[PDB]
């Protein structure tokens, strides 16, 4: 299962 | 910035004339990942040749593998025609049977 | 036995299409067995490995949603980032990420990854003490600031000591023969003429997964930089891989020159001649 990212760049 | 296709062009199998085989182009270290990707056979266009799906490697270049059905003769060449931005005009690499 | 997962994603945007197409591939021990593409017609995570049909309807909808919420923020990135470089409309652009797990033959985590690419080239890192960020460029250091200021560290950390292993863990239970296996290389050494006097001698390694492998010559000790000619590690197109090595031998003086193959899959280093 891969990441959910966070605040965007 | 532009990276440029390298290009390789061999069979699955070790080639014996007239036996059925697989020949693969296989291209690596190229971005954008956008590219088109011919196989030749005595210079014309290839019908139905199968392409891997859009991957990269760990150093963020992208590869792909191209790859068909043929059978080795004495007379018949085998070629890869590569198109990408990152060059002018397409690069053709022609098969080689003992590499 | 180590193990390891990693999630690889591409955002790509192109100067006419309206919005970025958006890739994601996830491999086990370097084996592809997850893929979602948003130019697919309905797009959806699909299994890429026979062991990943195990899997139940709801992991699929999960993985698919969060999928979409991983388009989004490629989308806005990407937007982002054309600002931070002042790139104007017109061209194309790539956002690319890893990121993942690799353990210890112990099973327990060795070290956690996650690494971004703008147009191909390092953007931003997370360090191995999946505290702190490399980011070289100064572009770069706006979304650094913005992830320091925002604790994006203790979330991506919290991700890859947890869920990262968990599943992995998981993952390896659920195809065990697939992924505990590797490949030997069958390895043979060809002949082909050559200017007056010389051969070249071709050492063929074939058949072999993974595709980590070294090809060496002698001349009876004597390893050879020299000018000794190879091929980039190939796949054959059939999950195994191809690589040779050849040199120039004068021809009769032949039988003096040794091949090496190396690979993990081997009892020990293979020698070979003609």
């Amino acid at each position: 299962k891969g990441p959910s990212n966070f605040a965007t760049m | 910035i532009q990276k440029t296709p390298q290009i390789q062009v061999y069979s699955r199998h070790p080639p014996e004339n007239g036996k059925p085989n697989i020949l693969n182009c296989y291209v690596t270290q190229f971005h954008p990942p956008h590219i088109e990707i011919q196989m030749l056979k005595n210079g014309k266009k290839i019908p139905k040749v199968e392409m891997s799906d859009m991957s990269f490697s760990k150093d963020w270049s992208f590869y792909i593998l191209a790859h068909t059905e043929f059978t080795p003769t004495e007379t018949d060449t085998y070629a890869c025609r590569v198109k990408h931005d990152s060059m002018a005009e397409p690069k053709t690499v022609y098969w080689d049977r003992d590499m | 036995g180590p193990h390891s997962m990693r999630y690889f994603e591409t955002a790509v945007s192109r100067p006419g299409l309206e919005e970025p197409r958006y890739i994601s591939v996830g491999y086990v021990d370097n084996k592809e067995f997850v893929r979602f593409d948003s130019d697919a017609e309905n797009p959806r995570y699909e299994p890429r490995a026979p062991w990943m049909e195990q899997e139940g309807p709801e992991y699929w909808e999960r993985e698919t949603q969060k999928a979409k919420g991983q388009e989004q923020w490629f989308r806005v990135s990407l937007r982002n980032l054309l600002g931070y470089y002042n790139q104007s409309a017109g061209g194309s652009h790539t956002l690319q990420q890893m990121s993942g797990c690799d353990l210890g033959s112990d099973w327990r985590l060795l070290r956690g990854y996650l690494q971004f690419a703008y147009e191909g080239r390092d953007y931003i890192a997370l360090n191995e003490d999946l505290k702190t960020w490399t980011a070289a460029d100064m572009a770069a250091q706006i979304t650094r600031r913005k992830w320091e200021q925002s604790g994006a560290a203790e979330h991506y950390k919290a991700y890859l000591e947890g869920e990262c292993v968990e599943w992995l863990h998981r993952y390896l239970k659920n195809g065990n023969a697939t992924l505990l296996r590797t490949d030997s290389p069958k390895a043979h050494v060809t002949h082909h003429p050559r200017s007056k006097g010389e051969v070249t001698l071709r050492c063929w390694a074939l058949g072999f997964y993974p595709a980590d492998i070294t090809l060496t010559w002698q001349l009876n000790g004597e390893e050879l930089t020299q000018d000794m000619e190879l091929v980039e590690t190939r796949p054959a197109g059939d999950g195994t891989f191809q690589k040779w090595a050849s040199v120039v031998v004068p021809l009769g003086k032949e039988q003096n020159y040794t091949c090496r193959v190396y690979h993990e899959g081997l009892p020990e280093p293979l020698t070979l001649r003609w």
